[PDB]
C-alpha cells in the first residue's frame, strides 16, 4: 500500500519478527491490534509491529497517529500472514506490540531491533 | 511408457474437491423461507464446488 | 414385569376417554386458539360455529375443503366420539384426517386454518390419538408461533423425543434440534412414509420441499464420517430421490437435485448406480428450470465416482436419451457458461459415447474440446477411441481435422499412444 | 392384486434392490480416499 | 534421454531459490512463501524424490506437489503446476494441525500422501491426504504407539511406512491401499 | 454479541474517521454486519439444553 | 509530583509481577529456570497455541 510507512526491507522483517518469536517465548508480546492500542495508552510499549496487507489497511493507521505523540517507533512488516505465524497464533495477526520488561533476557536484542526501528524515521 | 506410468497420468489426473464436512450446511436454514427452488440448489453447488 | 407399569399402560390407551368431570377440563381445555380458562366453558356447537364459518373461507382459497364439510366438518359429525366406534371405523376417522392434514399443511401461515384444524383438534383429539400426522405436517414451521403452540398441546410419540424439552418452552425449538430429529434412523423412516404419501396426492409446497431437504442435506453431512452410518442411510434417502423424480412437479425434481448430489460427493457411489440415477434424472425432466438443476447433477456426478471404468462410454439407452432431452447445441452454450463449472470427466465420457454410437455430429466433437481444457490421461482415453475409430470408420476427412487439434496441442501424447498402437507413419499415410 | 409378470422411472429402485453394499470398494480404484486411511500395523 | 536436475534452497525468512545442476548453477527464480517466518523444512513430491528415486532414465517425472514447514507448525502446499507461473504463487492450502516445528515432511512415492512430523512432541506424525488436503482422522489414534517421531520414511515400491522415533524403536506401517 | 459489535465498530470506525477516499456506501460495515449475523445465528442455533 | 513519580513506579512494580504471576496459569508448558543472580523467570516452550 502507499498508505504504509516505514515499511521494513527484506533484511530487517527477519530480525524483527526473530524478536517477536522470542518475546512470545517470553509472554512479553501483546497481540492484535485492538491491544497494541492498549500498550501505546499505558505507556509500556517498546515498540509496535504492523502489518502491510491487511485489508483494509485503515483498520490499523491509528496506531501510527498515536505513536506520533507518545513517541514510540513502530514498523510495517508486509504481511499479516507472516507476523501471525511468528507470533504463536494460528490466525493472522496484524499489529504486534512489545511490552516493557528491563529484567528480559531479551532486552538486549531488542534495544538493537529499535535502534534500527528509530533509524528509519 | 510403461502400465504403471500410465496410471500416474491417472492419478495426477484428478483435481481437488471440497468436501462435505459436519459443519457445511447448517447456516442454511436462516433462508428457507419463501426462496425459490432454483435459487438455493445454486446455493448448495456454490458450497460443494 | 411390575404392577404401576402394566397399570399405566391403560392410562394410554384410554388418553381421550373423558370419565370424571375432571378429565374431561384437562382434556377439553387445551386446544390451538383461546387459553386454558375460556376454553373449558364452551361447547362443541360454539366451536363448530367458529370452525365450519372459517373452513367455508379454505374452501374459496382451494376447493379441495369442500368434500371435508361433507364429512368430517358437516353438523352431523357432533355427536360422534372416536371412543364409541368401531375399530375399522376408527382407521377412516384416521385415513379422512390424514387426508385433511395434508391439505391444511400448505396453508398453515393463514388464521382461517387455525379456527378449521382446532375443531379438528378439540372434537376428533388429533392432539392424543394421531399426532405423528398432525406434527408431520406441520414440521417445516418450527420458527413460527403456530407450531410452537402445537408443541404445547401434544404428549410426544416415542420417536419424536428430541423436541420433548421444547415442550410448553419460552423459544422456538432451534434449528439444530431439527437435525437431531432427522439423524435418527427410524425417524427419517417416517419422513420417507409420510412424503411418497404426500407426493401421491401432488400437494407438495415449496417451502415445506426446501425444509424436507435442508434437514435431508444435513443427515448427509452429520453422518460424513461414519462410512457404516451412510451404508444404511440411502435406502432410505435415494429412495425417496427415485420417488421424488417420479413426480409431475418441477419443484418436486429440483430437491432431488440437491440430495443427489450432495451424498454422491459425501459417498464414492458405484458406477451402476450412478448410471441408474442419470437414467431417472433424464426420464422425467419436462420444464424448464428443472433442466439447468438437471445438468449439474450429471456434471457433478460423474467427478464424485473414480476407478477403473470411471469414463467408460455411456450405455446405449442412457446416451440417445441424453441427446433426447439435452441438445448438442445446447450442451455447447452450457459450456461457454462463466459460471463454467468442472464438467471435467463427464464430457470425456460423453465424447467417447459420440464416437462409437452417432458419429455423424464430429464438428461438434473438435468445438467440445476448445471449450474445456481437459485432464492429462482423459485426452489419451479420448485419442484411442478415435484412432480405433479412424480404421474402421469409413475415412472422413473432419476426422483429419480433429487430429489436426492434437497436432496443435500435446504432439507426443499423439505419438506415445500410436506408439503404444499401430504405426507413426501409417496414420498420416491413412489420411 | 400384485404381480410382476425412453428410460424408466423405475431405474434407480431396482439397482438399489439389486445390490446390498453401495461404496465402490470393488474397484481397486488407485486413488486414495480422503479421511480413511486403511493401515495395519507391523 | 535428457533431463536436468533443480536445486530448490530455502531461505530461513522464507526465499525460495531455484538453481539449476546441469548447466552451472544460475538462479531460475524467485519467489516468497506467502507468511512462513521461521522455516525448517522443504520438500518436493509427486515424482522422482531423494526418498522415492528413479530406476533409469526414462522412469524421471516431474513433481507435482511442494510443501514449505515451518516451526510453527505451518505446512503450506504449492501445485506445481500453477505455482510456476506467478513467482510470488499462493499456496493451495495452509496445513496448521500440527503445534510444533516441523521436521520431516516426505511425501508419498505416488504422491497422494503428506506426511509432517515434528520432533518436539511426542506422537505427531500427521497424515495428509493429497490433493483434498484433507488431514486423515482415523489414523493416527491416541494409541498409536509413535513417540518423538524423528524419522519418517515411505517405501518406494509395496506402500510400507516407518516410522522413527526417540526410544530407538522404527515401528512400521502399511498403507492397505497399495 | 456486545464484543463482536465493538469490535466491528471499532473496525468500522477506523475506515471513517481514516480514509480519505470513501466509497460512501457503507461497504465494508455491511462486510462487518454480515459476520456478525453470521455470529448471532450460529450462537442463537447452538444451546445449552440437552436433546 | 516527586512523590507521584515515586509512586507510579513502584505501583507498576507491583503489576508487573503480578501480571507475572497471572501468565502462570493459562495453558502452554512452562520451564522453571533460575538466573545465576537468583531471580526466577519462566521459559514457556516454543509451541504455537491453537
Amino acid at each position: 500500500n502507499p498508505k504504509a510507512f516505514p515499511l521494513a526491507d527484506a533484511a530487517l522483517t527477519q530480525q524483527i519478527l526473530d524478536v517477536v518469536q522470542q518475546a512470545a517465548n517470553l509472554r512479553q508480546l501483546k497481540k492484535g491490534a485492538n491491544e497494541a492500542t492498549k500498550t501505546l495508552n499505558r505507556g509500556i510499549s517498546e515498540f509496535i509491529i504492523m502489518a502491510a496487507d491487511c485489508e483494509p489497511i485503515e483498520i490499523l493507521l491509528h496506531l501510527p497517529l498515536l505513536c506520533e505523540d507518545k513517541n514510540v517507533p513502530y514498523v510495517f512488516v508486509p504481511s499479516r500472514v507472516a507476523l501471525g505465524r511468528a507470533c504463536g497464533v494460528s490466525r493472522p495477526v496484524i499489529a504486534a506490540s512489545i511490552t516493557t520488561n528491563d529484567a528480559s533476557a531479551i532486552k538486549t536484542q531488542i534495544y538493537a531491533v529499535k535502534d534500527k526501528i528509530e533509524t528509519l524515521l | 511408457e510403461d502400465e504403471e506410468d500410465i496410471a500416474l497420468e491417472f492419478i495426477n489426473g484428478e483435481k481437488k474437491d471440497k468436501l462435505v464436512n459436519m459443519n457445511s450446511f447448517t447456516s442454511m436454514f436462516d433462508n428457507i423461507q419463501n426462496v425459490q427452488m432454483d435459487t438455493f440448489f445454486d446455493r448448495v453447488m456454490k458450497v460443494l464446488t | 414385569s411390575s404392577l404401576s407399569d402394566q397399570l399405566a399402560q391403560v392410562a394410554s390407551n384410554n388418553a381421550t376417554v373423558a370419565l370424571d368431570r375432571k378429565r374431561r377440563q384437562k382434556l377439553h381445555s387445551a386446544s390451538l386458539i383461546y387459553n386454558s380458562k375460556t376454553a373449558a366453558t364452551q361447547d362443541y356447537d360454539f366451536i363448530f360455529e367458529n370452525a365450519s364459518k372459517a373452513l367455508e373461507e379454505l374452501s374459496q382459497i382451494e376447493p379441495k375443503f369442500a368434500i371435508f364439510s361433507r364429512t368430517l366438518f358437516s353438523e352431523s359429525s357432533i355427536s360422534l366420539d372416536r371412543n364409541v366406534q368401531t375399530k375399522e371405523e376408527i382407521k377412516d376417522l384416521d385415513n379422512a384426517i390424514n387426508a385433511y392434514l395434508l391439505l391444511a399443511s400448505s396453508k398453515w401461515y393463514l388464521a382461517p386454518t387455525l379456527h378449521a384444524t382446532e375443531w379438528l383438534v378439540r372434537r376428533f383429539q388429533i392432539h392424543v390419538k394421531n399426532t405423528e400426522m398432525l406434527l408431520l405436517s406441520t414440521l417445516n414451521y418450527y420458527q413460527t408461533p403456530v407450531f410452537k403452540r402445537i408443541l404445547s398441546i401434544i404428549k410426544l410419540p416415542p420417536l419424536f423425543n428430541c423436541l420433548s424439552n421444547f415442550v410448553r418452552s419460552e423459544k422456538p425449538p432451534t434449528a439444530l434440534t431439527m437435525i437431531k430429529l432427522f439423524n435418527d434412523m427410524d425417524f427419517l423412516k417416517l419422513y420417507t412414509s409420510y412424503l411418497d404419501q404426500c407426493i401421491k396426492h401432488n400437494a407438495t409446497y415449496t417451502n415445506q420441499l426446501l425444509f424436507t431437504t435442508c434437514c435431508f442435506i444435513n443427515v448427509v453431512a452429520f453422518n460424513s464420517n461414519n462410512d457404516e452410518k451412510l451404508n444404511q442411510l440411502v435406502p432410505i434417502l435415494l429412495e425417496i430421490s427415485a420417488k421424488l423424480l417420479a413426480s409431475k412437479s418441477k419443484d418436486c425434481q429440483i430437491a432431488a437435485h440437491t440430495i443427489l448430489v450432495v451424498f454422491a460427493t459425501a459417498l464414492p457411489l458405484k458406477k451402476t448406480i450412478i448410471l441408474a440415477a442419470m437414467e431417472t434424472i433424464l426420464s422425467n425432466l419436462d420444464a424448464k428450470e428443472a433442466k439447468h438443476s438437471a445438468l449439474l447433477t450429471i456434471c457433478k456426478l460423474f467427478q464424485t465416482l473414480k476407478g477403473q471404468g470411471n469414463v467408460d462410454q455411456l450405455p446405449s439407452k442412457i446416451f440417445k436419451l441424453f441427446d433426447s432431452k439435452f441438445d448438442t447445441v445446447s450442451i455447447l452454450t452450457f459450456l461457454d457458461k462463466e459460471d463454467k463449472p468442472v464438467c471435467d470427466k463427464f464430457i470425456t465420457s460423453y465424447t467417447r459415447s459420440i464416437a462409437r454410437y452417432d458419429r455423424s455430429k464430429l464438428n461438434i466433437i473438435l468445438s467440445l474440446l476448445k471449450k474445456i481444457r481437459l485432464e492429462r490421461y482423459e485426452v489419451r482415453l479420448i485419442i484411442t477411441d478415435l484412432i480405433y475409430l479412424s480404421e474402421i470408420l469409413e475415412d472422413k476427412s473432419q476426422l483429419v481435422e480433429l487430429f489436426e487439434y492434437f497436432i496443435s496441442i500435446n504432439e507426443d501424447l499423439v505419438l506415445k499412444c500410436l506408439k503404444s498402437l499401430g504405426l507413426t507413419g501409417x496414420x498420416x499415410x491413412x489420411x | 392384486d400384485e404381480s410382476d409378470s425412453n428410460g424408466d422411472i423405475n431405474a434407480l429402485t431396482k439397482i438399489l434392490s439389486t445390490t446390498y453394499n453401495y461404496k465402490d470398494t470393488l474397484s481397486n480404484s488407485k486413488l486414495l480416499p480422503p479421511k480413511k486411511l486403511d493401515i495395519v500395523r507391523l | 534421454g535428457k533431463f536436468r536436475t533443480i536445486l530448490i534452497a530455502v531461505n530461513a525468512y522464507g526465499e525460495v531459490w531455484e538453481f539449476d545442476l546441469n548447466k552451472n548453477g544460475h538462479v531460475i527464480r524467485r519467489w516468497k512463501d506467502q507468511g512462513g517466518v521461521g522455516i525448517t523444512k522443504i520438500q518436493v513430491g509427486g515424482g522422482t524424490t531423494t526418498t522415492c528415486p528413479a530406476l533409469q532414465i526414462s522412469k524421471i517425472k516431474q513433481n507435482r506437489w511442494l510443501a514449505v514447514g515451518s516451526e510453527s507448525g505451518f505446512v503450506n502446499l504449492y501445485d506445481r503446476n500453477n505455482a510456476m507461473t506467478s513467482s510470488t504463487p499462493t499456496p493451495v492450502a495452509a496445513l496448521d494441525q500440527l503445534t510444533t516445528t516441523i521436521s520431516n515432511l516426505q511425501f508419498s512415492p505416488d504422491g497422494q500422501i503428506l506426511c509432517m512430523a515434528s520432533r518436539a512432541v511426542k506422537d505427531a506424525l500427521r497424515l495428509v491426504h493429497l490433493p483434498s488436503c484433507s488431514v486423515f482422522s482415523n489414523w493416527p489414534t491416541s494409541g498409536t504407539p509413535l513417540g518423538k517421531v524423528t524419522s519418517v520414511a515411505f517405501s518406494p515400491s509395496g506402500g510400507l511406512l516407518a516410522v522413527g522415533n526417540e526410544q530407538g524403536k522404527v515401528r512400521l506401517w502399511k498403507l492397505n491401499h497399495y | 454479541i456486545a464484543r463482536v459489535l465493538a469490535a466491528k465498530a471499532a473496525v468500522s470506525l477506523r475506515y471513517d474517521a481514516l480514509a480519505e477516499d470513501r466509497d460512501d456506501s457503507g461497504d465494508i460495515g455491511l462486510e462487518s454486519r454480515a459476520k456478525v449475523e453470521n455470529r448471532l445465528s450460529q450462537l442463537e442455533g447452538r444451546d445449552l439444553r440437552t436433546t | 509530583v516527586k512523590q507521584h513519580l515515586q509512586r507510579e513506579t513502584q505501583l507498576k512494580q507491583v503489576q508487573q509481577r503480578m501480571d507475572a504471576q497471572r501468565e502462570l496459569l493459562k495453558k502452554g508448558s512452562k520451564k522453571k529456570i533460575v538466573d545465576s543472580s537468583g531471580k526466577i523467570s519462566f521459559k514457556w516452550k516454543k509451541q504455537r497455541k491453537r
